[PDB]
């Protein structure tokens, strides 16, 4: 619906405060964090999936900070 | 005076090129302008009014369903029709799902079946376009010098409430005395129209995009409605069940204001109900101060016994202002008002009220002024030395620089290649810098945007880190101008 | 000569529909835009809305969202208002005027002005009556 | 929405007097307005288009001008033909608007 | 620096609303008509390249 494409990036900034005035990052963090919080084990498995593939240290935290925002 | 507290309040220094100074003004904040006559004035800008909008789209956000035609044929002979289904105000599908000697048909199949729902709406986003006319920008240009009543409250009259839109020109204003201004806006390269949608709801509105606005979902119609009701979407609305097996139903899904909501995060709001009121946005001006006294010299020093009536009162890195009281015989006279050192004067200020006037009599005129980062000793009386107040401006050079720097950096932020023309009397440097952070920041334009908050560190921490593998010396252009664009422009954003 | 007709005077049932034909002469009639207006008794004169002849767009104000459709018959020149969902404040005269035409389409504003609305070649007007 | 607001109401004069209409707009219409007149239950006829001009056929005794927001119709002499109910209307914006009435008696 | 595409227009009788064509270049442009009190000048930004 338009449950997401929230309108963020296109530009189109002022001085002031737009609409919900840095609530909606801390939302999305929270949200994300809640639900590594809440499903531990795909977080393991994409653990173990940033240690197989890649295998330099940089690719391996690059994909598994991906593979936890990857959920919708 | 208007301007006071409102602190981001860009100051402006030279007038040089005869007369012509740019300065870039939005909703937020205001500009005080400077030279070494000509005294010094106060640009606020306020409302935008958009007068002519015109109605484009319609999408539905409550709906309701009526009178629920369903219709099924038989396994595999025949797909089902329905009478209903003729107007494209009914919502019509297709599934497939069994029928048999139970059922009553025949031949045991997966039979295919129809539904159709009548299709009615409750309160609407009623978006609006405008064109680059039919809008005005008003400015309150306000002086200094005295006129107590509040150097805050823009309501009042003593500040010229001039307008200007694009139909219009070099918008020549007219002051008590002295203050004849003239202002060339361009307000074609503001918050560049043909791009914009108004978008009203129950009773607010917001600014967004029209490419947004058009690619949304929750269904389309078009400002030619009327008698319509002719809705050429639905499938991002009202949703049908199907259980396993039998007869399936309609559903509908609901308002969507609060998901609207959370879409439309991120775009400034407007209150929208007399026509238009429209806010927070920038224009660029050309200003142009021949026609300007300083309201009088022709005068004498006064003769002396002043008399404060108001604080110190510091404002926002050295404004100071203080409210003094003349008594005496003055037939009204300047003020002698000095900003100086101890002992073995060695005076250094700044007084932001150039040339400061009394009025008629007793009325509490007062003066702004910037005094140096420490100790300073603001005099205002004369032959028995009649007043000193001590000061001490905490401050720094070097914190001051600092903090100058970090409005420049705020300016190569949010207000775009304006910002570059808001300065003035450049001539090659200026014109080349906005030349190149044009050119520049297209590449950096839609060209890598619509990314949010979060994304754009992390796509600056990667970039630097992949500058931070210096080969061959690229380094430069990646990492470190593109990690401080990245990090300065991304902890500065989606405010 | 340079002349509208309009039909005779109705009288309708609440909640029926009625049609209310306009006739035209004098003219290419292409050339002008038709449009509709009322007037309650104890009232001044009210806009119902605006068809086009050439092609045949229409829009009409919000006080009649969905209960007005505006058709045509351009070999005859005459258009039919069908006003529905019919209540006792619809008891009016009916008025259909012509507009000056941005070639194309709709009402437009900005070339010059519509030019009457609507008394120069209007007609002689259509009583319609809701009563039961 | 724009509304258009006509002034007076009712009037009575005599015969040759010279009487003046007032409309006012909430929103600017710089020059879209026409004046007409309305014989009561008669067939009715345009008088003045633009605000400032005449119809061809229409006698030379009545006039109007005004730019802004408020608008005079005018009518030099008075003439016992001249009873009707007089209508101002803006053009511009398109929900489109009249005026209330103003009716005529003659004394 | 733009180009004029009417070359000499000129006014008829009397009131009668003259038109003119013309082309900006491809940014900021100052459009302008009068002459003795500078009568009247607009802006204009064709986008362009
Ligand atoms: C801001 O300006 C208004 C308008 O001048 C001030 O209202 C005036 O206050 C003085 C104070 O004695 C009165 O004599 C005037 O009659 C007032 N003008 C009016 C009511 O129109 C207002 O006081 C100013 N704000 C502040 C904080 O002083
Ligand atoms: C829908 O049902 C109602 C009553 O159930 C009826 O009055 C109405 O006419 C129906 N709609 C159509 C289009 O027939």
């Amino acid at each position: 619906s338009v449950a997401l494409v929230p309108h963020v990036g296109m530009g189109l900034e002022t001085r002031t405060e737009t609409w919900m005035s840095s609530e909606g990052a801390w939302k999305h963090a929270q949200r994300i964090e809640t639900w590594i919080l809440r499903h531990p084990g795909f977080t393991i498995m994409a653990a173990i999936l940033a240690y197989t593939i890649g295998t330099t240290y940089f690719q391996r935290v690059l994909i598994f900070i991906l593979l936890t925002a990857v959920t919708p | 005076m208007r301007c006071i507290g409102i602190s981001n309040r860009d100051f402006v220094e030279g007038v040089s090129g005869g007369s012509w100074v740019d300065i870039v003004l939005e909703h937020g904040s205001c500009v005080t302008t400077m030279a070494k006559n000509k005294p010094t004035l106060d640009f606020e800008l306020i409302k935008t009014e958009a007068k002519h909008p015109a109605t484009l789209r319609k999408y539905c956000v409550e709906a309701k369903l009526t009178n629920t035609t369903t219709a099924s044929r038989c396994p595999t002979q025949g797909e089902p029709s329905l009478n209903e289904e003729q107007d494209k105000r009914f919502v019509c599908k297709h599934s497939m799902v069994d029928r048999g000697w139970g059922n009553g048909c025949g031949l045991f199949g997966k039979g295919g079946i129809v539904t159709c729902a009548m299709f009615t709406c409750k309160k609407n986003m009623e978006g609006k376009v405008v064109q680059p006319e039919n809008l005005e920008y008003t400015i309150v240009i306000t002086p200094h010098s005295g006129e107590e009543n509040a150097v805050g409250n823009d309501t009042g009259k003593h500040g010229k409430e001039i307008k200007v839109t694009p139909q219009s020109s070099i918008t020549e204003a007219e002051l008590t005395g002295y203050g004849t201004v003239t202002m060339e806006c361009s307000p074609r390269t503001g918050l560049d129209f043909n791009e914009m949608v108004l978008l009203q709801m129950e009773n607010k509105a917001w600014l967004v995009h029209r490419q947004w606005f058009l690619d949304l979902p929750l269904p389309w119609l078009p400002g030619a409605d009327t008698q319509g009701s002719n809705w050429i979407q639905k499938e991002t609305l009202v949703t049908f069940k199907n259980p396993h097996a039998k007869k399936q139903d309609v559903v509908v899904l609901g308002s969507q204001e609060g998901a609207m909501h959370t879409a439309l995060t991120g775009a400034t709001e407007i209150q929208m109900s007399s026509g238009n009121l429209l806010f927070t946005g920038h224009l660029k001006c050309r200003l142009r101060m021949d026609k300007l006294q300083l309201k009088g010299m022709s005068y004498s020093m006064c003769t002396g016994k002043f008399k404060v009536v108001k604080e110190i009162a510091e404002t926002q890195h050295g404004t100071i202002v203080i409210r003094v009281q003349y008594e005496g015989d003055g037939s009204p006279c300047k003020i002698p008002f000095e900003i100086m050192d101890l002992e073995k004067r060695h005076v250094l200020g700044r007084l932001i009220t150039v040339n400061p006037i009394v009025t008629e009599k007793d009325s509490p005129v007062n003066i702004e002024a910037e005094p140096p980062f420490g100790d300073s000793y603001i005099i205002i009386g004369v032959e028995p030395g009649q007043l000193k107040l001590s000061w001490f401006k905490k401050g720094s050079s070097i914190g001051q620089m600092f903090e100058t720097t970090m409005r420049g950096a705020k300016r190569m932020a949010i207000l775009g290649d304006t910002a570059w023309d808001f300065g003035s009397l450049g001539g090659v440097f200026t014109s080349i810098g906005k030349a190149l952070h044009q050119v520049f920041g297209a590449i950096y334009g839609a060209a890598f945007s619509g990314v949010s908050w979060t994304m754009k560190i992390l796509i600056g921490v990667v970039i630097t880190w992949i500058g931070m593998n210096s080969r061959s010396t690229s380094l430069s252009v990646s990492l470190v101008l593109v990690g401080v664009v990245t990090l300065y422009l991304g902890v500065m954003v989606q405010a | 000569e340079v002349q509208l007709v309009q039909s005779g005077p109705d009288v309708e049932k609440p909640g029926a529909s009625v049609k209310v034909s306009c006739k035209a002469s004098g003219y290419t009639f292409t050339s002008n835009y038709i449009h509709w207006v009322r007037q309650a008794p104890g009232q001044g004169l009210e806009w119902m809305g605006v068809i086009n002849p050439r092609g045949g767009s229409t829009a009409s104000a919000q006080k009649f969202q969905g209960r007005i459709t505006m058709t045509r018959d351009t070999s005859t020149s005459t258009v039919y208002m069908e006003l529905s969902s019919l209540r006792s404040d619809d008891t009016a005269v009916y008025y259909c005027a012509r507009g000056g035409r941005a070639l194309f389409y709709d009402s437009y504003t900005t070339p010059r002005d519509g030019g009457s609305w609507w008394f120069d070649p209007w007609g002689q007007g259509s009583l319609v009556t809701v009563s039961s | 929405d724009i509304q258009l607001t006509q002034s007076p109401s009712s009037l009575s004069a005599s015969v040759g007097d010279r009487v003046t209409f007032t409309c006012q707009a909430s929103q600017d219409i710089r020059k879209y307005l026409n004046w007409y007149q309305q014989k009561p239950g008669k067939a009715p006829k345009l008088l003045i288009y633009d605000a400032s001009n005449l119809k061809t056929g229409v006698p030379s005794r009545f006039s109007g001008s005004g730019s802004g927001t408020d608008f005079t119709f005018t009518i030099s002499s008075l003439q016992p033909e001249d009873v009707a109910t007089y209508y101002c209307q803006q053009f511009d914006d398109l929900p489109i608007t009249f005026g209330q009435g103003t009716r005529l008696q003659i004394k």
